[PDB]
């Protein structure tokens, strides 16, 4: 009783408006198996996180799973390398304390250059840690809002 | 393993632009003040009723009405993919040299596929295990475009990821908080309107105890 | 009882090999019940015109109030479709929980 | 494999849930109360310093929550892990803090006992299984449905999402499974082929395969994009 | 197999009897899609009968030409979800007529039975009315032999739907009342059926800045929100 | 032998099914009216281009129920198609 079902389907797609091509094509479409996505739990090197952008899920603007194949704010990325650095009071810990100045200010000079609120929260997050090892430089640096204030 | 590439389209906008230039399904017109809706080529001419002021809410929500199915496979019209083509004329807001042409898409639902069985339960008279399965392989031939691809779970990958973008409870002193949020009646008394003598007879006797006319005389002129 | 071991052949016809032992004393005090009052109500259906006609008017009398609807499925399809027309609203993007807002939350009350 | 054997539970414990970091458990009886219990032999009375008083009372690292009226049949912990989410068969789901061990939000939209509430991946909202043969799409700040997932025959047993909380799974007693779209509210996908209740289901963290488990003892998986 | 201690004390005339039953017994049907569609389509009562057919033809009951007619107009009825008000005696005939022609009956509805459905809804929906009133107050006044105003709400009529639910058809009502009156604060109530689009809240397209004129379908929904 | 009536017993136990003799739909009145009344408009706006006949009666031009004026108490009936 499954070919009288097969018949039902094909008569049901030829009343339902699908071209004797687009219909034969949809079931080799139905027919094949999902391929493989080699990036299948998104690994942490070409995967993303989700999008905090308060609108609810959409599972829209996506082709078919038939066919083969398959901006990141800078207070988490300095935020994953300090708390790295963090994890370690071992033989290798004050290098790490010396290398992670420069890497802070240059993030927040080339923060101030896009986005002023963001650069003035990651300016005042990582503050007042190594205030005594680099003295009044980060005071001198309270004033630098704009691209014009650099 | 696929054997080819293919390119197969599930949204309304999409859809419409694969298919224009070709011939629409319906046709709604707006006159002034009534409307109309005709096949592409008796038909009939409503005034503003509510079946009407409830099947507008099924066209700014480009849905089909679960009421037609049975009918549409009545009435022979060209089904696309499942869908149909809203041709709409606003006669009110015409142009001279023709009336301004809307062409939108209304959509299958889950009630439009129950009304196709139930009425394909008419002259077929299957079991409910053949629905399923018959359902089972159309959601599976015509449901394609599937987001089933997983991102990075941030709860596992806390410590590389900023502090605040989490929102958990905190104590404050001495308590905890969360995160929340007349006359012209009067002149018409007796204006009732009396088709015949006959008829007049009848509603005097009982109580007591369309242009079909001109249709006839050019039937009987036919049958001459 | 007969209708005890008969019970314990139904129960074991679809699949029931461990219950306790007043489920076939309720099942049947559910059914003396069941049938005491549909041919109750056959009896007066049969006053007012026994026959099969007859209990069929009685038992469709209460098959309107207790037991388990018959087709639910296009009422409830309709249902949702009443109530999926609303699209989603917006959701917060700080990866937690919210609350309602205080009123609407079993906290701002008193004994 | 670590087992957790409850001991003095007279038949009287429904299904129970491990929280992650797996510091707290959670068993719904068969009396209305949820008992929490702190796998770690700790305090589990959040102190947060403040120290006023009672020690009087009897803690042996175990608190109660009664705030249902009905038999708890699920219970399910956020992703968060700081908030527990209690399905009863009074048409309620509840919503408890477990850092003050209260009742915060009832949230009703059943008619029918609640049989499985999930949390979201992201714990954005949550989805719910009940008698009255369709599942219930809801939010954490809503006291009230948002989808209402209908078109099975018999209940809903299972309910579990995508692990990207953009589809939704529902397995029921008609011996097959649904695919949901959350935000149309409409099937996806229909999984024919049991031959039982399906009574769990889980979707893999590559998310093409869909795995389920009946009360045949037969457990079976497909393929979401061909279906078989 | 293993249960001769059970089926044996059965007795001889049950135990040849219940070596007989089969599938078959019935004209029944069972798929509910087609029970669904039979209490979905509208039915007319057809003769073929020849005693009955003398027997309609004799008390001057007509041709089924009347009695679809009379569906029709018994289904073109306002019911009273769209009038906001409870029933006339026009509107209950013509509704009782056409479910009468519905189940078979091809005679005349009496004029009294009408003013018994009246008086029917009345019970009931005073009986439904005053155990929802009883409950947002305890009237000191009454129930006794020696504050305010309040309106009830959706929620107290969902509330005291449960508290006392014997007092309902248990048909659709109930399941509405049950799953769609509640709301919640963004429902957006106070509506005109359409403006709880996305696509108002995003801006009155404008007109004819086109010789062949056709637009789009954002503009048709638009269109249709000012009806 | 109480085997063969045993298994034989047990042949007749697992053949028995019961069906209810009156189950009620569970329907609405406004989703009945709805449906009419949006099938009548629809149904009355097109054509039907038959082979040899069109569905319906007067004034119903759709799918129509042929119950009789007796056996009202049957649980199926005809319908009209259009014939060609």
């Amino acid at each position: 009783s499954a070919s009288d079902l097969n018949r039902i389907v094909l008569e049901y797609l030829n009343k339902k408006g699908y071209h004797r091509t687009e219909a034969m094509l949809r079931a080799e479409s139905g027919r094949t198996l999902t391929p493989q996505n080699k990036q299948s739990p998104a690994n942490t090197k070409t995967g993303k996180f989700p999008e905090q952008s308060s609108i609810p899920p959409n599972p829209g603007k996506t082709a078919k799973p038939i066919s083969n194949p398959t901006p990141e704010n800078y207070i988490r990325a300095y935020s994953m390398l300090k708390n790295w650095v963090d994890s370690s009071l071992e033989i290798y810990k004050p290098e790490l304390s010396y290398i992670m100045y420069p890497i802070f200010i240059y993030l927040f000079l080339n923060l101030v250059a896009k986005n002023p609120v963001y650069a003035r929260r990651f300016f005042d997050r990582f503050s007042p840690d190594f205030k005594d090892f680099h003295g009044s430089e980060i005071n001198r640096l309270f004033s630098v809002n704009s691209i014009d204030h650099i | 393993r696929p054997k080819r590439l293919y390119n197969f389209v599930e949204d309304a906008d999409s859809i419409l632009k694969k298919y224009e230039q070709y011939l629409h399904s319906f046709e709604f017109h707006i006159y002034e003040n009534n409307y109309k809706i005709c096949a592409p080529a008796g038909l009939i001419l409503t005034k503003n009723n509510e079946t009407l002021k409830e099947f507008l809410e099924y066209v700014a929500r480009g849905r089909i009405p679960d009421a037609i199915m049975e009918v549409l496979r009545d009435c022979n019209i060209q089904f696309y993919e499942g869908n149909l083509i809203l041709q709409v004329y606003d006669h009110t807001n015409t142009v001279d040299v023709r009336p301004r042409v809307y062409r939108t898409l209304l959509k299958p639902n889950d009630l439009t596929t129950y009304y196709d069985m139930m009425s394909y339960a008419d002259n077929a008279r299957f079991s409910d295990s053949i629905y399923q399965q018959f359902e089972s392989e159309i959601l599976t031939l015509t449901k394609r475009n599937l987001s089933l691809s997983v991102p990075l779970n941030p709860y596992e990958h806390r410590d590389m990821l900023e502090e605040t973008a989490f929102s958990e409870p905190h104590w404050d002193s001495e308590k905890k908080s969360f995160i929340h949020e007349n006359y012209e009646q009067l002149m018409l008394i007796m204006n009732e309107r009396t088709t015949t003598i006959t008829n007049s007879t009848f509603a005097v006797s009982l109580t007591k105890n369309q242009f079909s006319r001109l249709k006839f005389i050019e039937q009987w002129r036919i049958n001459k | 009882p007969r209708d005890v071991r008969l019970l314990h052949l139904l129960l074991a016809s679809q699949s029931i090999h461990q219950y306790e032992d007043q489920v076939p004393l309720q099942l049947m005090d559910f059914a003396h019940r069941y049938t005491q009052g549909v041919l109750k109500d056959a009896l007066v259906y049969n006053d007012y015109a026994l026959g099969v006609e007859d209990i069929r008017l009685a038992i469709a009398a209460r098959t309107q109030y207790q037991f388990k609807p018959t087709a639910p499925k296009e009422l409830m399809l309709q249902l949702a479709a009443e109530r999926n027309k609303k699209a989603l609203p917006q959701v917060m993007g700080t990866w937690g929980v919210r609350l309602p807002p205080e009123k609407y939350c079993l906290t701002a009350k008193e004994w | 494999v670590c087992m957790y054997t409850f001991q003095n539970t007279n038949k009287d414990m429904s299904c129970l849930d491990f929280s992650d970091d797996c510091r707290i458990a959670a068993a719904g009886f068969q009396d209305s109360y949820i008992k929490i219990w702190s796998l770690d032999g700790s305090s589990l009375n959040n102190p947060n310093i403040a120290l006023n008083n009672n020690d009087k009372d009897e803690d042996p690292t175990c608190k109660t929550l009664v705030g249902h009226s009905g038999t708890v049949y699920s219970t399910s912990f956020s992703p968060d892990n700081k908030y527990l989410l209690s399905g009863s068969e009074d048409k309620t789901v509840r919503l408890w803090s477990m850092d003050t061990h209260t009742a915060l939000v009832s949230y009703k939209g059943h008619n029918h006992p609640v049989w499985d509430v999930s949390f979201s991946p992201l714990g954005h909202y949550f989805a719910t299984a009940s008698h009255d043969q369709t599942a219930r799409l809801w939010s954490c700040d809503h006291i009230y449905p948002l989808r209402i997932f209908a078109g099975h025959l018999n209940d809903v047993d299972c309910v579990s999402f995508h692990p990207n909380g953009c589809y939704v799974f529902t397995g029921s007693s008609d011996k097959t499974c649904r695919m949901w779209d959350v935000s149309t509210g409409d099937s996806v996908r229909l999984f024919l082929g049991h031959t039982a209740p399906v009574i769990s289901i889980a979707v893999c963290p590559d998310g093409r395969w869909l795995s389920t488990g009946s009360e045949d003892g037969i457990i079976n998986v497909w393929d979401i994009g061909t279906g078989k | 197999y293993k249960k001769i201690v059970m089926s044996l004390p059965l007795n001889d005339r049950n135990r040849l009897k219940m070596i007989t039953k089969e599938a078959g017994k019935r004209g029944f049907i069972f798929c509910s899609v087609f029970q669904a569609r039979l209490n979905n389509i509208p039915k007319i009562p057809i003769v073929t009968n020849p005693e009955s057919l003398k027997r309609v033809k004799s008390n001057n009951l007509k041709t089924p030409l009347e009695w679809s007619q009379d569906i029709m107009n018994g289904f073109n009825v306002p019911l009273a979800s769209e009038s906001h008000s409870l029933p006339d005696t026009d509107s209950f005939y013509l509704r009782m007529v056409g479910i009468a022609r519905e189940h078979g009956l091809v005679g005349t509805v009496d004029a009294r039975c009408v003013e018994l459905i009246s008086l029917a809804l009345d019970q009931y929906l005073k009986n439904i009315i005053e155990f929802t009133i009883d409950t947002v107050r305890y009237r000191r006044k009454k129930y006794s032999d020696y504050s305010g105003l309040y309106k009830s709400v959706s929620e107290m009529a969902a509330d005291k739907r449960d508290a006392k639910i014997k007092q309902l058809d248990d048909d659709k009502n109930e399941d509405e009342c049950a799953d769609e009156a509640k709301s919640i604060n963004n429902g957006n109530n106070s509506s005109k059926d359409d403006i709880g689009d996305i696509s108002m809240s995003s801006a009155v397209n404008e007109e004819l800045h086109e010789n062949r004129t056709i637009s789009l379908t954002n503009e048709d929904i638009y269109d249709s929100l000012s009806i | 032998t109480p085997e063969e009536e045993t298994t034989q017993v047990l042949n007749g136990v697992s053949r028995s099914f019961p069906l209810p003799l009156e189950s009620t739909v569970l329907s609405s009145v406004r989703y009945r009216t709805k449906y009419f009344r949006m099938r009548e408009m629809f149904a009355s706006s097109f054509s039907v281009k038959p082979g040899y006949t069109s569905p319906g009666y007067g004034a119903i031009h759709s799918r129509v129920g042929c119950l009789d004026l007796d056996r009202t108490t049957d649980y199926k009936f005809r319908v009209r198609t259009p014939q060609p």
